[PDB]
């Protein structure tokens, strides 16, 4: 069967140019019976149209991305681009391209859907998590970890306190926050020790607080 | 470049004399999608003459398109615009969608289905009357085997 | 334009069947097919339903739809539901223009657990992080089986919805899931604003979890 | 598999117009040309629409083909029925993988004497069939005009498909068909067995009898 | 004009190669823009494509029995052959020649048809049919007679004095049943004495049979 | 003294123009022969191997070119050809088309 497969940068810098290429394995571009789009996907919000073109020239966009997208197909290398105009931290979708049925009546069903490659939208630097000493409220702590740019810089609790990971999620600032959530009993018998310990793996820097 | 074409019931017939045929500017205005040429050669254009030269211009579906052409048939070839069997020319067609569709449904390109009869190479037919497809005649309103031409 | 309506998420115990549909909108949904797409958690999404009446191959025969002119939506008749058919499925149609309309997505979770409340807890911002000049408030839900839940900080002024960063709801190790979220803000506003409590619609309940120093 | 499926008897007053259709399931009816063929009971096919649009020459112009883009199907208008015009029309069609695709067959016939009801002489197995252990069920259906010569078997409460063999339509003498549903059944199976239904269903009317021991 | 021919025996038994040949008259078989296929229609169904072949030697068969189909064709005798394998008594039909015109643009229509041939499948050569009487329930009564080998059937009643006879089918087991019936006004009428007697064609053989 | 077989795959209609001395989209920009050609030119309908259902878009024939190919000799070059009267920096858009 025809299968979709996209690659390149996963890092983009804001008001830059994106750039991503669809390379097309077991059909052909030259069939003019098929369009060929791009999907987005933003992490739990649902998927995103950006538009297709044909390969004799016709080109569709999506009304709200007028002067936005830009779509080229190269018959040659059998193969067809995406290009986006001043990239902002709100475009972290997964882009998915997809081909779809135009030989019918009327164009109907994308039958072939592309593998999907994350795009981060961020020019911030591998600055260091700011942690800060996040209280309970039978109640719950946790770490409390902001201001990290870098996606892998995980936390920890006492080296084996099992509690349970977070996972990340992005700023408007161009950054990601994480806070764990790590239950306590009262004030009674819940306070022997909380330390949160956040892995930091870039820069090799490693950080230790105390939580209350 | 006209921004508006005819449909193939009454397809355009343009007069060419007296004046010099630059083929080279066909070449900016479409992608040929099906650029065949039968009597003549792409790049000869520039290097021949001829007595007269007509360039017929109109709008069909894009499964039509393979009737243009010399030994044909179907609804546009043996009903709206037939080629004769020894053509000298080139067919241009691309596609339209992006401008000749509306998406309230653009009605106004029509087409024959058929007139009891055949049609003879370049020639129009312009005749609404109502076509019969019975025994017992019918003219004026529609109606049952009383089915408009188009 | 166009744009196609359908719930969250269901949810239906399993040898059952759902009926997943999405509402139309201003422009007439029989004028081009709809199109269902499964797509499971971190994969490419699939095709179930095309032309309104079509199974692609290897489509099992529990899957089908329809299109009601009268009521002006599709539909997605799944019955027998079962562990591989616990995914999300979107609704994708074409309006009169060259405009791919894509749905919202439903959340269909085959119910193998009771449901249960969700509990939500509401922190105020901490001293380090008013040192810094930033609010930045945390909220913490969990507790809730079926299906996730979004949030809506129902302020005493006025409910705040720009600049909120909610968490993609995961599961966890007791099978429940967390959706987090997250207002940052300048403290400033934040003596002049009291109460927050960001609260859920999850089961049509509504959990009500105030802030306080 | 690209299919093609076409009404089975189709009946009209001369001087009218009646409509054969045939409509492509599996694959479109646009991507190859769709061909009738006028077969008269006793000799070969022969070629009445062809290319979709095109008769050839010699044939009455009272044919007419049209295709069907919306509903994937392809029509044929045979206005002024005539004598002649009581022989079968075949759909035939190409599928993608150059597999030529026939109809199902359409009984067309014009409306000399008036339609009468059909009639039933459903008959249980004789005592020397039952001696040569056979059962040999027929329903010798006779007195009706038109060519819609249908037969559904059926069991005391199960569907039977097994053994049937009806005959081609055939004319009596006084200018009328009659037609024999035979079946072919274990004796054993007679003997555990209730009873068995012959429907006809003839012209819609779904004229019903069962034998019973 | 161009016309064809079957030829090939007309009456085959199972667990054979059903094999036959078309001649052709005012055309060539090695002219292309032209198929030459081999329709089946059994008695009472509709047509049945078996498959076209070309004179370059491409041969396109039906996915129904292509493993039991085989399709030649002679440039010199003019005539393409037909060729299947593993007969069934299910495969009696009357095989119909036709040419597929491969000209403008598509496949279209079987321009010429035969005269068709009608074989029959059975690997039975002799057996006597067997009368068997109908009793009735205006009423119906008449004879059954079964299990009959050659084609041709003598019907008569009341020694010739009137009828419908309800002609045979190719049953499953590859024989045929004859049914045919009369007519009564009322019960009473059918106590006369009424006969039914049937003539093998072939060995000229009488059977007779009172019913009532 | 020496045999070259060319081997390439065409169309029904387009068999023609292999001989020598012909004009056509195969003859000038494809494959030329010249008006001395020795040799002999063999085709066979090859539609059951070189054809799919969804359509083999694996052969190509070159559409316009510069100027007509010489006798035996080959392009094999995939740039984009140039057409408008206006320059296009040698990139597909407005003018300017694909070759094959
Ligand atoms: C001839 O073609 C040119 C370009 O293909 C047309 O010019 C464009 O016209 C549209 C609509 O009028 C405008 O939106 C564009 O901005 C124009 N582009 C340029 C570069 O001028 C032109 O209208 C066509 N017709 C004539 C009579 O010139």
């Amino acid at each position: 069967q025809v299968q979709l497969q996209e690659s390149g940068p996963g890092l983009v810098r804001p008001s830059q140019t994106l750039s991503l290429t669809c390379t097309v394995s077991g059909g052909s571009v030259r069939n003019e019976y098929y369009y060929w789009s791009w999907i987005r996907q933003p992490p739990g919000q649902g998927l995103e149209w950006i538009g297709y073109m044909h390969n004799s020239g016709n080109t569709y966009y999506n009304p709200s991305l007028k002067s936005r997208v830009a779509i080229s197909v190269d018959m040659s290398k059998n193969q067809f681009s995406l290009k986006l105009s001043s990239v902002t931290v709100a475009d972290t979708a997964v882009y998915y391209c997809a081909r779809v049925d135009v030989g019918g009546t009327l164009v109907s069903t994308f039958d072939h859907w592309g593998q999907g490659i994350l795009v981060t939208v961020s020019s911030a630097s591998t600055k260091g998590p700011s942690v800060f000493p996040l209280a309970p409220s039978t109640a719950a702590l946790g770490c409390l970890v902001k201001d990290y740019f870098p996606e892998p810089v995980t936390v920890s609790w006492n080296s084996g306190a099992l509690v349970h990971t977070f996972p990340a999620v992005l700023q408007s600032s161009g950054l990601y926050s994480l806070s764990s959530v790590v239950t306590v009993p009262s004030s009674s018998l819940g306070t022997q020790t909380y330390i949160c310990n956040v892995n930091h793996k870039p820069s090799n820097t490693k950080v230790d607080k105390r939580v209350e | 470049n006209a921004t508006t074409f005819a449909s193939v019931y009454a397809w355009n017939r343009k007069r060419i004399s007296n004046c010099v045929a630059d083929y080279s500017v066909i070449y900016n205005f479409a992608p040929f999608f099906a650029f065949k040429c039968y009597g003549v050669s792409p790049t000869k254009l520039n290097d021949l003459c001829f007595t007269n030269v007509y360039a017929d211009s109109f709008v069909i579906r894009g499964n039509e398109v393979s009737q243009i052409a010399p030994g044909q048939t179907g609804n546009i070839a043996d009903y709206n615009y037939k080629l004769p069997d020894d053509f000298t020319g080139c067919v241009i067609a691309w596609n339209s969608n992006k401008l000749d569709s509306k998406p309230s449904g653009n009605y106004n390109y029509l087409y024959r289905l058929l007139r009891k009869s055949k049609l003879k190479p370049f020639e129009r037919d312009i005749s609404t009357e109502i076509y019969q497809a019975g025994n017992k005649p019918c003219n004026g309103v529609a109606g049952p085997n009383c089915y408009s031409p188009l | 334009e166009f744009m196609l309506t359908q719930p969250h998420s269901v949810s239906e115990s399993p040898e059952m069947t759902v009926t997943i549909s999405c509402t139309g909108s201003s422009g007439s949904i029989a004028d081009n097919y709809v199109q269902w797409y499964q797509q499971r958690p971190g994969s490419a999404p699939t095709t179930v339903i095309y032309e309104n009446y079509q199974r692609p191959s290897g489509v099992p025969n529990r899957f089908s739809g329809s299109i009601d002119s009268s009521s002006n939506s599709a539909s997605l008749t799944i019955s027998g539901l079962k562990t591989e058919d616990e995914a999300d499925y979107y609704c994708q149609s074409y309006d009169n223009s060259n405009v791919a309309v894509f749905g919202g997505g439903t959340q269909l979770t085959v119910l193998g657990q009771p449901k249960a409340a969700p509990s939500v807890t509401l922190f105020p911002p901490s001293s380090e992080e008013l040192q810094a000049n930033k609010a930045t408030l945390v909220c913490l839900i969990s507790d809730f089986y079926p299906g996730a839940v979004t949030v809506a900080w129902k302020a005493d002024s006025s409910p705040v919805k720009a600049g909120v960063e909610t968490t993609t709801p995961s599961k966890q190790s007791n099978n429940k899931y967390a959706a987090s979220s997250y207002l940052s803000l300048t403290p400033e506003q934040w003596k002049s604003h009291r109460s927050y409590s960001c609260q859920v619609t999850h089961e049509g309940s509504t959990v009500e979890k105030t802030v306080a120093p």
